[PDB]
RNA sequence: ACGGAGGGGUACCACCAGACGUGGAGUCUGCGGCUCAAUCUGACCCAACGCGCGCACCUCACCAGGCCCGGACGCGCGGAGGACCGACAGCCGGGCGCGCUUUCGCGAUCGCGCGGGCGGUGGUGCAUGGCCGCUCCCAGCCCGUGGCGCGAGCCGUCUGCUCCAUUGCGACAACGAGCGAGACCCCGGCCGCGGGCGCCGCGGGACGGCCCGCGCGAGCGGGAGGACGGCGGGGCGAUAGCAGGUCUGUGAUGCCCUCAGACGCCCUGGGCCGCACGCGCGCUACACUGGCGGGGCCAGCCGGCGCCCGCGAGGACGCGCGGAGCCCCCGCCGUGGCCGGGACCGCGGGCUGGAACGCCCCCGCGCACCAGGAAUGUCUUGUAGGCGCCCGCCCCCACCGCG
């Protein structure tokens, strides 16, 4: 009736494309930390893709007239070999900047590297958090220092709703001693207007 | 699952408290539909839902046949001399 | 070879158009993944299988349980009407069963009328009720821990 | 004018390749196009052992990735190419749900 | 924490009642020991031993031998009156301008030293991150105010009744919240709508709801009607912890060791398979509830076929088309280690690959094995058991693992 060696080549076609990202993903996390980046994206177009991304820094990613975004831009066509120009990046912004992990995280480690300890950042994070309107953070550094937790309010660490509601990253920190592991957890439950699960309400 | 968590239990309390003149014990339709109102009460998920209706008609009817402690039915009117 | 829910087997288009219309009731029974259709028209009596006899079936020793739903009742209804089932699906016994279930279904459809259908349904089903109601147990899955659905590996404590 | 063009929608979301063809079906809604033939869905699997070393009880992820595709080859040359761009337009940008046109 | 102390509970990783097995043989594989030049290493009760995803070369660290610098960047000296680099021919060399013997070619891409690198399946998992395993197939863990004690601490957080469950009812110097449990997500059984190349998208339905017994109580027993009746199968997984495993998964890494006769990278061979022996997960059998021949016939994760040679395995062509064992029927064999059994071995015909030590088919020979001791493992419905079929790593190969 149909053959299955034909569609084959569109699933195939759809999944390069996945990979041809996480690359993308790795890179911007090793380049354009300054801008402390968030995640990215792909739309192929009908001659290039129309990546997207998201950094809270807006000015750093871009130059002048965009014009180190533009040095970017050709870079990545060599590496996939696609035609320059089409290439057509956009940058986006994040709001609430207390309610991502990664940034958080990342800034926390830039401030661990500034010589000042533990506490000071881990609490100094937990309050950017709350005051931005979550119910509770979660601050995790293990190395050579052990493990001192750090925590505010209430968490949800198991079931379904964990994997939308529950945001966590990882980082590692090339310390003269050795390494300091460090990660970040914030549980938002009112991301995207979704209820949680058993909350309820009922009126007069 | 035979043992009702907290929740349904103090929920469903509310439910008759704040309406008991439109909710008719014995039946898990009429109130199954009269919790599915917004005005009435909000269930986020179909077996929720259920369940809360169904420990609702069963506190009805131990209501109606003998009413209980923490359920208020204003019944003064023949108790308040 | 058949998966059973294809819309070829369900619609029964092996059949040719105009004796297609002629079938008027359509009826179903299943087991486990064994899927069997029937078409049923008035006539002078008489019944087929994947294009067989109903007698010659060949699980030979099943014969009777392929035509209980016939034996239970009498022959008077079963007179009149004239079936040409379609089966496909996992194993001979399973293939029998959902036969026998489509056949019970059919016949209690055609009568068309209510209360004597309801007299069938207390007779019928007095007898073996899984000839009206579907079988609902299906195979289930293996874990990794073991070699089966719930047999383990065998463990050395030593 | 007319060119017996296909319409192949491919992605791995249920909820976007599902709300997506409602409003490609709105856009075709006076040149005709209709119902979109659903494929089976093709579930690719892959298991690994959770442990890097090998420690401790056998045990194993199971991870899975679908990737759910319709088809509306229903215009055809029922449109012209001069429209088939505007096929393509009014449509909505959702970031991943590839797409692909062919005669 | 422990108790060969008491009282409540609980579980086929416990028992009752049963079922199917292992330990007895042959064999696949891994683990110790012996051997060699090497037979590379990690792990050793639960919680090491078909596990670190299929070892002719690479994989690969190990053994016998051999190419190359592929020494960045700075400083000092030298250099086109010539820094460094290749080569026909003859010998020694497994071979290579590898080495030597004559003499042509190339031209700053640098040469020597000092600072300073990159690299490395090299070491410490008792320096660490990350990920898993176990405690844990558990039901437990804590916060603010308040009170009791000099204090470590206690109450909250239950010597009552229920639940598989700190799940609930009802009390109390406690009051009020939170995490885990549940809810949650995937799959399947019934029904409806819509659409439809290919059966695939959205919703209803079951809730201890009805009747009868009890119990204040939550909740237990029985009967119905219904596709399904009382945690249907999986995913997620609390606090705290281990000197559990992993530096041999990585541009994850501190400190050590190696760095121009190299532990760098590469090439030719060999080895990881070697065997007096001990055992761990498995496979084949010891037969009549059977073996052989002919015939009929139905699955699902899903899936590619025609013609012609050849006994068969296989082979040359050309195109898009397509599914099995058990089982049932007819006959032979007739209790004999026999027509049960197919290990081992000898000619031969083919496939992969640069290269067979690898894998298939044919003729011939026809080992132990007569139901397996002390001991021991698993299991409650589409379940055990029996029967076969696809994927994984893969040039060839599945007794393995996931399904």
């Amino acid at each position: 009736i149909v053959r299955r060696d034909e569609e084959n080549v569109y699933y195939s076609k759809y999944l390069n494309d996945c990979i041809m990202e996480a690359e993308l993903h790795e890179f911007f996390s090793r380049e354009l930390v300054d801008a402390g980046y968030a995640s990215c994206s792909l739309c192929r177009t009908i001659d290039s893709i129309c990546v997207i991304i998201q950094c809270a820094e807006p000015e750093v990613v871009m130059g002048d007239n965009h014009y180190r975004l533009h040095k970017i831009e050709y870079l990545l066509a060599g590496r996939f070999m696609c035609d320059p120009k089409n290439f057509n990046i956009w940058v986006d912004k994040i709001i609430k900047r207390g309610l991502s992990a990664e940034i958080m995280v990342d800034n926390l480690r830039a401030k661990l590297e500034e010589a000042m300890p533990i506490r000071r950042a881990a609490y100094s994070i937990i309050r950017t958090a709350m005051r931005a309107g979550a119910a509770g953070c979660e601050v995790i550094v293990a190395g050579k220092l052990r493990a001192n937790k750090f925590k505010e309010g209430c968490l949800i660490s198991t079931g379904h709703p964990k994997r939308i509601f529950l945001a966590e990253a990882t980082r590692h920190i090339k310390m003269r001693q050795g390494v300091i592991g460090v990660k970040v957890r914030i549980y938002n439950p009112n991301i995207r207007g979704a209820v949680m699960p058993d909350k309820i309400e009922i009126g007069a | 699952g035979k043992v009702r968590t907290k929740t349904i239990k103090r929920a469903a309390r509310k439910i008759v408290e704040n309406n008991y003149e439109s909710l008719k014990p014995k039946d898990f339709q009429n109130n199954k539909a009269i919790c599915s109102k917004r005005n009435v009460a909000i269930i986020p998920s179909k077996r929720l839902r259920n369940k809360v209706a169904g420990y609702v008609t069963t506190l009805m009817n131990r209501v109606v046949k003998g009413p209980v402690h923490g359920i208020s039915l204003r019944l003064q009117e023949e108790e308040r001399e | 070879m058949a998966k059973g829910n294809r819309r070829d087997l369900l619609e029964r288009n092996d059949i040719e158009v105009r004796e297609r219309d002629k079938y008027t009731v359509h009826t179903l029974g299943k087991k486990k993944n064994s899927v069997a259709v029937a078409f049923v028209k008035a006539g002078k009596g008489d019944i087929l299988v994947n294009n067989v006899p109903l007698a010659l079936v060949r699980p030979e020793i099943l014969r009777t349980k392929v035509s209980e739903p016939i034996m239970i009742l009498g022959e008077s209804l079963f007179k009149g009407l004239d079936m040409n089932i379609k089966v496909a699906g996992g194993g001979h016994v399973s293939q029998i069963y959902a036969v026998r279930q489509a056949i019970s279904r059919g016949v209690l459809a055609s009568v068309k009328d209510e209360a004597a259908r309801s007299e069938l349904r207390a007779k019928l089903v007095s007898y073996d009720r899984q000839l009206v109601v579907s079988d609902p147990r299906r195979c289930e899955a293996k874990k990794f821990g073991g070699r089966g659905a719930r047999a383990r590996r065998q463990k050395s404590y030593r | 004018m007319h060119q017996k063009y296909t319409i192949i929608v491919v992605g791995k979301d249920l909820k976007l390749v599902e709300r997506y063809v409602k409003s490609i079906v709105k856009e075709g809604r006076a040149f005709g196009i209709s119902g979109p033939c659903r494929a089976p869905v093709r579930r690719l699997t892959i298991t690994t052992r959770k442990s890097p070393c090998g420690e401790g009880t056998n045990t194993w992820h199971r991870f899975e990735l679908r990737m759910y595709k319709r088809t509306f080859w229903v215009t055809c040359g029922g449109n012209d190419i001069s429209t088939i761009l505007s096929k393509t337009v009014v449509i909505p940008g959702i970031q991943v749900t590839v797409e692909v046109e062919e005669p």
